[PDB]
């Protein structure tokens, strides 16, 4: 996951 | 937003339609290309091909079953096309990269023909 | 084999799959959660979820065109992860995450499952 | 494109  | 973004879920989603097209779950159409058959989903050939996209939102040709294509089309090209709508993985040799890129025209799939240019124009 | 592979191809045909959920386009199964309807793409949601994979693959349950989820589900929890789905982004919020995860469990989605416990570890 |  990650902050687009 | 404030989102946050699962990298690998598109390819996971696309690896589990083509396990689906495997296993002949929910395909909804038939692609004739001559003497040949492929079953396929509407929804992956409209999202990968201007022309299927144009097809299925056809008020009266979103309802066919069985689509026909022109006859100049080779079912390898075609093929190898489909391959590539469920994979990402395009098969390309000097073989058969004259019939892909006339397919991927066909089938208005302007990242394809990109590629079968370049690397046309790299032999030339 | 000696495929070439266009990186951004999974994530172009989920934008595109999102764009005909928006314009419903080829839609063809009603979700109720409650008072709530949703529309979406048989095959994107078995591509997704677990217990859509084991409903759509039920020879009776494949054909129907309405699917009730459970009461306790709440809709917005399942609007967020119907959201996630198509697009790969996640709005979890303090506000939604116990709704969020219950939901996601409930669907078998693992990668959110797993990312809802450690956000709400992250909180202890 | 690249090499998978
Ligand atoms: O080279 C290409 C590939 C391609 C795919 C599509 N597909 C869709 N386009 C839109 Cl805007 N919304 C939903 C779709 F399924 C249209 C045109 C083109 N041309
Ligand atoms: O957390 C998850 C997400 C998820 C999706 C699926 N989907 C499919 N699985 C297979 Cl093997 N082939 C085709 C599919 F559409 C099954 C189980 C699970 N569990
Ligand atoms: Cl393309
Ligand atoms: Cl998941």
């Amino acid at each position: 996951w990650v902050i687009p | 937003d404030s989102c946050i973004q699962f990298t690998r879920h598109a390819s996971d989603v696309l690896l589990n339609l083509n396990r689906l097209r495997s296993r002949d779950i929910l395909t909804d159409v038939v692609i004739v290309v001559s003497r040949e058959q492929f079953r396929a989903h509407k929804t992956v050939l409209m999202a990968c091909s201007g022309l299927f996209y144009s097809i299925f939102t056809d008020q009266l040709k979103c309802n066919l079953s069985v689509i026909n294509l022109d006859p100049e089309i080779n079912p390898e090209g075609f093929c190898i096309l489909l391959d590539f709508m469920y994979t990402s993985r395009l098969n390309l040799r000097e073989g058969n990269i004259m019939a892909v890129m006339a397919t991927a025209m066909y089938l208005q799939m302007e990242h394809v023909v990109d590629t079968c240019r370049k690397f046309i124009k790299a032999s030339e």
